[PDB]
């Protein structure tokens, strides 16, 4: 049972684009989202759905209310290539990748 | 500074006793809760293991009844996560965790140096 | 301890000595086992902000007297002005109220309320 | 145009905090006779009839996020410790120990020891024959012969005494608002754990809580007046704590037979141990009563309670997750030595044969078991010693309340742990007890 | 407890009742652990001390501040009948610091004299 | 700013007074507190007490009924009130203190009669 399913997959982009990473939720848990570049640990970057966590950039914002919420990462970085995961403390979906174009 | 430290992977036999330890490195390890979660090349995460240090509550997934067992030494500060049974299907890293703030006993602030777990079948 | 002298005699000499026993009654003059002394100051505080607050519920600071607005009842005494002023002595005549002490304790909360419907 | 001026007197309210002070009856020095929990500096006698139903008073209550439970924590912890203080140290027992199994199911769970000890006189030596349960000893090296052990303490922390007029059941004690505080209770019965409350009633001082030492389940407390109530921070956060709030009490008798003895025993001068002599009697350990199938009764009502929240997952139930003892089993102080019972055979079985099914059959059993040092509140490292007390200890009690947790999807963290009992901390046992409740101040000023 | 009676009640009422507040606002070895009684003591009675000395610098009063609509415009009406004491409380709270000030110079004009 | 009017004469001092009393009013190691609490809240009680035995509370000045002899002080309003720096007036009549003090008690029972 997935009640956290991130869309798209994947997404394939140059440096500097924004990426938009979907993730759908069907319960009233609040979301965060974390990140590992590859081979390193994960990192929090967005917390209760939109909030940047700490040591994150303006670059990542999050929304909305609803049942559906849109991940978002302007001025694609390099280093903030790899994995995301979409989560609510109790929930976490199926994982996406960001790579280069 | 806050910091969790974990202990060399393993290799071994599936079939096999398998154990990690994960101590919370500059903090007060009694009162914080710790989580255990599994993460793999491709593979969805997976939560393993609860630990309130404090008094030694447990509780752990569906898929782990049995099998998985966890204990803590408050003197030593450090997490004892240990499996039985292993399988091909454990081969995955697996991190000792913590929340934002010890008020939330979830897994997204903290991750150790994600020690592997590897089955040699 | 002039205040005392007053107890001593009957009411018209105590009408002047009220001031002399007002004032004394707010102050005077490894061993952990002194301070004691706070809890004595801390009830003695305590006993005179309750007869300040308790003078300001009738609505009378600063006036030891005030014109208060209300009944009185013979039933608690019926004896006359002259042997209440002239014989009597303090600790008599509080014993003989004391029986109505509640019964001579209430209302003038209301009678304060009463004169303040206007202010 | 409409221009200033101060009451002095307005009934307003600001949610301030601050330190209560608690009120209890007393008869002498231990605060009646003997004295753990109690204490007489709070004051005689119970000023709770001051009590108030008011009009419109629509108020907040939260008892998740309530402080004063916490202010009261620190408070009957920092009583004990005190309490503690006083008592003799148990140091010098801990020297190397020759034992056995008992001379002669049954008490092979006693372990005879003998050691050596010192006299009246500080440099002479004589030898002793004392008797210890098993978890209350610890085995020295396997390298070097079992037979010899050692207090489990000494490797770790110090050890003391309990003495013997510090002693004392959970006593009824108020909990009073000092001057220019008030104290508001909730009357909804449907208190749904926080938020608006209609019925709202004041009172100078409140209830007389019973400070009562437990895991596991609530006994000897108060019943709820609606059904069977659930509280819980958040049920979908399933990893969260959830607690029940019996309607109904049930009835739980806890025995262990024979004539024990105890037997005083010098440790330097001044001061004696006190060691169990010898134990008289067919002792078959610790076995506790409960009252028949009223409890196989009362889940299916737990269970009703639980299905009206949530979908059909349906609901049963399993042993204690695992842990510490004091997590493992139901523990509790009535005898003064304290006790533990593995609580499997409360929660086995999830059909309705024994989930919609009353009968009464006989009376429920639990294995149990007695230790004597403890870290007392739930692990902290305050390690004391229980003296024995002699034999044919009896308790009583009445059962008022569970604790639990919850299962959930997307992390697969729980799928019974809402069939799980919690260990739970006192802390918040407390907390569960408190919901009523809630601290106030006053500001008497204002214009119109 | 009867200024909580006055609490559940509009202007009117509780202006019938101000006094049993202020009467109530008053007061009501090894164990050194309940010796924080004292300091809480000293505490109310300071909050006392407190009230009492507002009301001195000020000189029920005909004070002289003025009262700019801006803080509040409802009429005469709402603040005698509708109005219950917390809500309206609240409603001046936003501008408290706003309307707290010049009862000292209204003292002042006064200490011209 | 009371201070303020200390570095002052008394007619510009005189429009500052209340300020001053507003002010005025307010590890076992860390109990000491509790002695400067007491200590503070006693002299402020002093102060309303006596200001009571005046009979002039409420009132920050009275109409008090004692006069003054050239004795305590001979020096005109001229000097006292244009020229006259607090402290140097305080230690003036400080020379005579408990003289300039006792009498009033009689002249508040002269108004009691």
């Amino acid at each position: 049972e997935i009640v956290l399913t991130q869309s798209p997959g994947t997404l394939s982009l140059s440096p500097g684009e924004t990426a938009i990473i979907s993730c759908r939720t069907s319960q009233y848990g609040s979301l965060a989202w974390y990140q590992q570049r590859p081979g390193q640990a994960p990192r929090l970057v967005i917390y209760s759905g939109s909030t940047r966590a700490a040591g994150i950039p303006d670059r990542f914002s999050g929304s909305r209310w609803g049942p559906d919420y849109n991940l978002t990462i302007s001025n694609l970085e390099s280093g903030d290539f790899g994995v995301y995961y979409c989560q609510q403390y109790e929930f976490f979906g199926q994982g996406t990748k960001v790579q280069v174009d | 500074q806050v910091q969790l430290v974990q202990s060399g992977g393993q290799m071994k036999k599936p079939g096999e006793s398998m154990r990690i330890s994960c101590r919370a490195s500059g903090y007060e390890f009694i009162d914080c809760t710790l989580n255990w979660i599994r993460l793999a090349p491709g593979k969805r995460p997976e939560w393993m293991g609860w630990l309130k240090p404090r008094g030694g509550a447990v509780n752990y997934a569906r898929p782990l009844q049995g099998r998985v067992t966890m204990t803590r030494d408050v003197y030593s500060d450090t997490a004892f996560l240990e499996l039985r049974s292993l399988t091909v299907d454990d081969t995955a890293v697996y991190f000792c965790t913590r929340g934002k703030n010890c008020d939330y006993n979830w897994d997204f602030e903290h991750w150790g140096r994600g020690t592997p777990v590897i089955v040699s079948s | 301890l002039g205040f005392l002298g007053a107890a001593g005699s009957t009411m018209g000499a105590a009408s002047m000595t009220l001031t002399v026993q007002a004032r004394n009654l707010l102050s005077g003059i490894l061993t952990v086992w002194g301070i004691k002394q706070l809890q004595a100051r801390v009830l003695a505080v305590e006993r005179y902000l309750r007869d300040q607050q308790l003078l300001g519920i009738w609505g009378c600071s600063g006036k030891l007297i005030c014109c208060t607005n209300v009944p009185w009842n013979s039933s608690w005494s019926n004896r006359n002005l002259s042997e209440i002023w002239d014989n009597m002595t303090w600790l008599q005549w509080d014993k003989e109220i004391s029986n109505y002490t509640q019964i001579i304790y209430g209302l003038l909360e209301e009678s304060q309320n009463q004169q303040e419907k206007n202010e | 145009n409409l221009w200033v001026t101060v009451y002095y007197g307005v009934p307003v309210w600001k949610e301030a905090k601050t330190t209560l002070f608690c009120a209890s009856d007393a008869k002498a020095y231990e605060k009646e006779v003997h004295n753990v929990w109690a204490t007489h500096a709070c004051v005689p006698t119970d000023p709770s009839p001051q009590e108030l139903v008011l009009k419109n008073v629509t108020e907040n209550f939260n008892m998740w996020k309530n402080d004063m439970v916490d202010q009261m924590h620190e408070d009957i912890i920092s009583l004990w410790d005190q309490s503690l203080k006083p008592c003799v140290k148990l140091t010098p027992l801990c020297v190397t120990l020759n034992c056995s199994n008992a001379r002669s199911t049954i008490m092979g769970e006693m372990k005879n020891c003998s050691f050596n000890t010192t006299t009246e006189i500080r440099d002479k030596e004589k030898k002793e024959y004392a008797l210890f349960y098993k978890p209350d000893v610890v085995p020295l090296n396997e390298t070097s012969n079992t037979s010899e052990y050692r207090l489990i303490n000494c490797n770790t922390s110090a050890c003391t005494q309990a003495c013997p007029k510090v002693t004392f059941e959970p006593i009824p004690i108020h909990y009073c608002a000092p001057a220019g505080y008030a104290i508001l209770k909730c009357n909804n019965k449907t208190f749904n754990g926080t938020g608006p409350c209609s019925n709202v009633s004041t009172v100078q001082c409140t209830h007389g809580i019973r400070p009562v030492v437990s895991t596991q389940l609530l006994l000897n407390g108060s019943l709820a007046e609606k059904e069977i109530v659930i509280r819980s921070e958040n049920l979908t956060n399933n990893a969260k704590i959830i607690i029940v709030h019996l309607n109904t009490s049930v009835e739980i008798v806890c025995t262990r037979p024979g004539n024990n003895t105890r037997k005083s025993v010098r440790i330097g001068p001044g001061q004696t141990f006190y060691a169990t002599g010898d134990i008289i009697g067919d002792i078959r350990q610790a076995h506790c009563n409960i009252s028949e199938g009223q409890w196989n009764k009362t889940l299916h009502e737990v269970s009703k309670e639980l299905q009206k929240h949530f979908p059909n997952k349906t609901i049963k139930y399993e042993r204690s997750a695992g842990g510490d003892m004091e997590i493992a089993t139901h523990s509790f102080n009535c005898g003064g030595e304290f006790f533990y019972c593995n609580t499997s055979n409360l929660f086995n079985g999830t059909y309705n044969g024994t989930y919609i099914n009353t009968s009464s059959t006989s009376y429920i059993t639990l294995q149990c078991r007695i230790k004597q040092i403890i870290n007392m509140w739930q692990g902290v490292g305050r390690c004391m010693y229980a003296p024995p007390i002699a034999g044919n200890i009896t308790c009583k009690s009445n059962i008022t309340g569970l604790l639990l947790t919850r299962d959930g999807g997307t992390k697969n963290n729980s799928n019974e742990e809402t069939f799980r009992p919690a260990g739970g901390d006192m802390r918040d046992n407390w907390r569960s007890e408190l919901y009523k409740y809630k601290v106030v101040k006053i500001e008497p000023l204002g214009v119109a």
